[PDB]
RNA sequence: GUAACUUCGGGAUAAGGAUUGGCUCUAAGGGUCGGGUACGAUCAACUUAGAACUGGUACGGACAAGGGGAAUCUGACUGU
RNA sequence: GCCCGUCGCUAGUACCGAUUGAAUGGCUUAGUGAGGCCUCAGGAUCUGCUUAGAGAAGGGGGCAACUCCAUCUCAGAGCGGAGAAUUUGGACAAACUUGGUCAUUUAGAGGAACUAAAAGUCGUAACAAGGUUUCCGUAGGUGAACCUGCGGAAGGAUCAU
RNA sequence: UCGGCACCUUACGAGAAAUCAAAGUCUUUGGGUUCUGGGGGGAGUAUGGUCGCAAGGCUGAAACUUAAAGGAAUUGACGGA
RNA sequence: UUGGCCGGUCGGAUUUCCAACGGGGCCUUUCCUUCUGGCUAACCUUGAGUCCUUGUGGCUCUUGGCGAACCAGGACUUUUACUUUGAAAAAAUUAGAGUGUUCAAAGCAGGCGUAUUGCUCGAAUAUAUUAGCAUGGAAUAAUAGAAUAGGACGUUUGGUUC
RNA sequence: UAUCUGGUUGAUCCUGCCAGUAGUCAUAUGCUUGUCUCAAAGAUUAAGCCAUGCAUGUCUAAGUAUAAGCAAUUUAUACAGUGAAACUGCGAAUGGCUCAUUAAAUCAGUUAUCGUUUAUUUGAUAGUUCCUUUACUACAUGGUAUAACUGUGGUAAUUCUAGAGCUAAUACAUGCUUAAAAUCUCGACCCUUUGGAAGAGAUGUAUUUAUUAGAUAAAAAAUCAAUGUCUUCGGACUCUUUGAUGAUUCAUAAUAACUUUUCGAAUCGCAUGGCCUUGUGCUGGCGAUGGUUCAUUCAAAUUUCUGCCCUAUCAACUUUCGAUGGUAGGAUAGUGGCCUACCAUGGUUUCAACGGGUAACGGGGAAUAAGGGUUCGAUUCCGGAGAGGGAGCCUGAGAAACGGC
């Protein structure tokens, strides 16, 4: 998220606090904050590298990411840097000794660092409440191959 | 509810007091104070209960009002006074100093030491940080705050209060080998030093402990107190030094001291 | 916002209920002009939505312009 | 022998039913909209200074360097504070009125039933080849059990040319 | 020999029996799965929804009433067998 | 771990004398993702000497010693379910140890002298599910991997960033 | 304590319910009732209505006493003991009672606050107070303005109060004295330049904003603003302070300021020491009570994950009066559609959403039980809600409080 519209706001969209001294010349133009969220999540580096602002991000914002860690499939990506994943799980009732299928469904805030779609396996991890609903940040996006590349027309 | 409350239910009581169902709807409250309320003693509960020097709670207060009790060296005329792990209780009349450390049932042992010892306590290093105008601060157990420690204590540690002015005498280092004081849950009250600490970086540490009779017990390090070196206690034990003898050892030791 | 009933097309503008001026603005919605064997001059129209301010709370300011509902009989209806 | 109904006696239970039937609880389009809070004002009072005008009171080193803190009778051009009634605008919003809608409860002349139920009257539809083999779906007809058409089944009165 | 419609004999088994190589491998109870039933009536009724031009179809009660209704076989009795 | 036999303690320590369970390692083609620096390995390597009366049960300043007998970073992570173990899990209640409330329901008391300067035991533990945390297993039940090879392995090119 | 038995028939064997049987910490009711222990008790129906009385007040040597109170002092002519009243402070937000709402709501276990507030407790913590210093005001100690009270009154009546006059503070409002150095900024007094200086101010802590530091893989080098403080004028300079967390824009510290400038003791009891300029001079103990901040403790708020009864004669729900998200603001104690403005079209559901019922508060738990289950839980503990219904608010750390308005 280097390029393409960063600013496409009423506000000024820049990072708090990250003061950029226009008198000196040091060659990066934009100073850029970023953290690690702890517990092995890596920064990924199109945070490093990219502009994007996101003040809900785990890393370039003012969220930090503790209390549970949680994974899930990603079922829905019609919001702006917000997706809900689908938990699924087996529940036991005692009298027929059985399992019973259900879900829950759990809205989680993109960070534009990643590129998410549905049906990717994703790591989330509990922060503030960012929304009335959203209490989870993407920590790690965990799609590998998808089998994506044996589908598409043929010679 | 509309804000704190002031009352504590009778069988709402921490149960380590042993205080009787009946005879009495309510349970002394332990007021503020240096340790937590279900991890503290009051003193009508140590002078009445434990020490059987008050029969009534109204005796607790014709003690505590003539400046005989003294915790950590000052009087706490408080009756609900929440003395709490490794307070110093003096009595001047009686002579008697009394450390407050848990015997192996989980309770709090009514454990007498001698003067020497009763100048000072220990306390777990609760969090190391700069407070304002840079000066460092540790605080213990029994939330006392201590500007300029040694720059080797860490959070987990064990400071030696002087208890007079209250300075860091020495510390005792959290590492392998050295002797924890489980102080919470079923554990409560058992000794052993080590036999590693696993980290768990997220929340929870749990800390391997194998006793005298190589035991091994695996406790969360929020429940451990170092209390020496191997061997060498820093303070004087309780009458069984926190064994945990199982029952089927306890039953074999009660017939053999039956019959004489 | 809208009922019973219905031949499912209607009933229906059902019933009910808010708003409406003036002024100063804002926002959309066009046409003609152009490329290398990361571009805006130019003109024109009245619709719609929003905002503030304003006033003897007036505002479809004259004019213009459905009263409505529940039933029964009777002829299906438009028409003569 | 058993058994079916029609009709009739008594008693009970629900169902439809004119009555825009009634009652409580909502919930909601709307209209009015108390009160407190915040806010735009307000300023009965109830004060502390101080005056360039008599305010009958030295300019706080001193009555020649336009430089040294300075108060009574009343209007005050100098201020400054506290400030009650009242008032504007909001936002929260009780409550009232009206309509829509939902759900529960309750009244109803009368109609259409079921049961107690074995007993009365009429026929005998089923059970025997029950005297027209029975039953099922459908249609039509009959005081009525039912009858009749069409197709089915055998739980048939035929396991068989 | 493969598959099918059946049948015959026996009954290891099954069932209350009539019977059944499935209706067996079931208190020595677990191969997988769908639908249905919970004493008889009221009643496939009322109401509500839904479908159909309608006849009606699908879904589908409760109040109340009842001590038996029913299944299979035995012996008799009776048959305009 | 049953014990297991000097029965010498008038049928009462003991032990490879063993068999059956229960684990841990090593090797047989056998993952243990990984380089760092404090371990300096039951010392892969045994200068110097075995004053004990014969064995395969009893040692030193060592020839730089797989610096790999755990502490914090990755060229670092296929995910579950299941089950074991453990924390953390309010008490009361329930199960349940102790104890003559005269018994018992209960309660958590109590017990013992020299009763004169008073001694002393307790107030256990289990279960407390399902969910969450750590933990050992890797059968069973899934899931994923290399097929248009955008495959895996390589300690001694470092390009537009770092 | 893994048990069945009576009832269909002329008789049999079944399906099958009816009936018997036994508990109930499960209610009512009938009959009867001597002892001892133990003890639920207006939940159901009406969270319907309430007469009366009580249920929340509080004083130590240690805030304020001229009672015209009592005792009657202990150089005690400021007071000295006791103390009604009243002011001040604190409490009244606990208890207790009830279960009417309330079906992912409460609640239970389990996370989070790196998303906040917090009286009290406990531990620490404050030499700077000068407006613009070369325009300081009693600090051996500032002011008015009031209660109680005296006295005069209104009303049938209230825990009503009016006008006048007194008087205190730990109430209210002002306001100083407790070093010394550094380091910046300004600054009358640098000739052929790697050429300074008395003085003058500011720098505690709160507040609010902006900026900086809060570090790190081990070692080497020759050029170009740079002789970056390289000394025989090139004898290559021999050099890193920085806490914590898994993770930060954390703790902390610094620079420039900003503020209807917060705090930094105009307070009380007991004991009256010691020293030499004997002045009632200077230092002086143990406390009490206030106070700022940071931790602690009691809490509070919101919060992750999972779990609740029946119904589809409830299949689509939410989005004009936020629905789901983004961005910014306002508000908050703070997160957050909590609200507002603009923008996007989301969010939920056959794995039962949305809706309807509940004589539904949730849990610990209780009754019965071979095992599995079934049913109850208003009710001695814990969490929630409510004080007739709603709504709003003051005070206070704490209430949308009801023995407050
Ligand atoms: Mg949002
Ligand atoms: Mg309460
Ligand atoms: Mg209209
Ligand atoms: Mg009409
Ligand atoms: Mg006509
Ligand atoms: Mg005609
Ligand atoms: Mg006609
Ligand atoms: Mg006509
Ligand atoms: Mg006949
Ligand atoms: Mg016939
Ligand atoms: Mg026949
Ligand atoms: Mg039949
Ligand atoms: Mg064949
Ligand atoms: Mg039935
Ligand atoms: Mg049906
Ligand atoms: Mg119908
Ligand atoms: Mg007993
Ligand atoms: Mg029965
Ligand atoms: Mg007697
Ligand atoms: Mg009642
Ligand atoms: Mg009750
Ligand atoms: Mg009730
Ligand atoms: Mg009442
Ligand atoms: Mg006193
Ligand atoms: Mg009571
Ligand atoms: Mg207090
Ligand atoms: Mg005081
Ligand atoms: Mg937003
Ligand atoms: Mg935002
Ligand atoms: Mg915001
Ligand atoms: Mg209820
Ligand atoms: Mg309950
Ligand atoms: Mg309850
Ligand atoms: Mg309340
Ligand atoms: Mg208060
Ligand atoms: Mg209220
Ligand atoms: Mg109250
Ligand atoms: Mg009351």
């Amino acid at each position: 998220s280097t390029e393409l519209t960063v600013q496409s706001e009423r506000a000024f969209q820049k990072q708090p606090h990250i003061f950029n001294n226009p008198k000196v010349k040091t060659s990066k133009r934009t100073k850029r904050w970023y953290k690690n969220a702890g517990l092995g999540f890596k920064t990924p580096k199109t945070a490093i590298e990219g502009s994007y602002i996101d003040k809900k991000c785990p890393f370039t914002g003012l969220v930090s990411i503790r209390g549970k860690i949680l994974t899930g499939t990603v079922v829905s990506t019609k919001m702006h840097r917000t997706i809900v994943i689908r938990r699924a799980y087996l529940h036991y009732i005692p009298k027929y000794n059985r399992y019973e299928k259900r879900h829950k469904n759990v809205p989680v805030h993109v960070s534009p660092a990643f590129r998410v779609q549905v049906g990717d396996i994703v790591t989330v991890g509990q922060c503030r409440p960012i929304s009335k609903t959203v209490r989870f940040n993407v920590v790690k996006v965990s799609a590998a191959a998808g089998k994506a590349n044996k589908q598409f027309a043929k010679f | 509810a509309r804000g704190p409350k002031k009352h504590l239910k009778r069988l709402a009581a921490p149960h380590h007091w042993l205080l009787d169902k009946l005879s009495g709807c309510y349970a002394p409250r332990p007021s503020a104070g240096p340790h937590k309320l279900r991890e503290s003693l009051p003193l009508i509960v140590f002078l009445r209960n434990r020490l059987k020097y008050a029969l009534n709670g109204r005796e607790v207060k014709a003690i505590l009002m003539q400046r005989h009790v003294k915790v950590d060296g000052k009087v706490r005329t408080d009756t609900t006074y929440p003395a709490g792990f490794m307070d110093v209780i003096t009595l001047d009349a009686t002579n008697e100093n009394f450390r407050l450390v848990y015997d192996v049932k989980g309770r709090f042992a009514v454990h007498r030491i001698t003067d020497e010892e009763a100048s000072y306590k220990l306390g777990k290093v609760k969090k190391v940080q700069l407070g304002k105008k840079g000066v460092p601060y540790v605080v213990t157990h029994d939330g006392r705050t201590i500007r300029y420690p040694d720059p080797n204590i860490k959070v987990n540690d064990t400071v030696k209060i002087d208890l007079a002015s209250g300075k860091i005498t020495d510390f005792i280092k959290f590492d392998a080998g050295k002797l924890v004081y489980v102080t919470g849950g079923r554990n409560l009250g058992r000794i052993g030093t080590i036999v590693h600490k696993e980290r768990h970086d997220g929340g929870f540490d749990l800390v391997h402990i194998k006793d005298s009779l190589d035991n091994t017990f695996v406790t969360r390090l929020n429940n451990v107190f170092v209390i020496g070196e191997q061997g060498k206690p820093y303070i004087s034990l309780p009458k069984g030094k926190g064994i945990k003898l199982s029952i089927a050892e306890e039953r074999d030791r009660r017939r053999a001291q039956q019959g004489l």
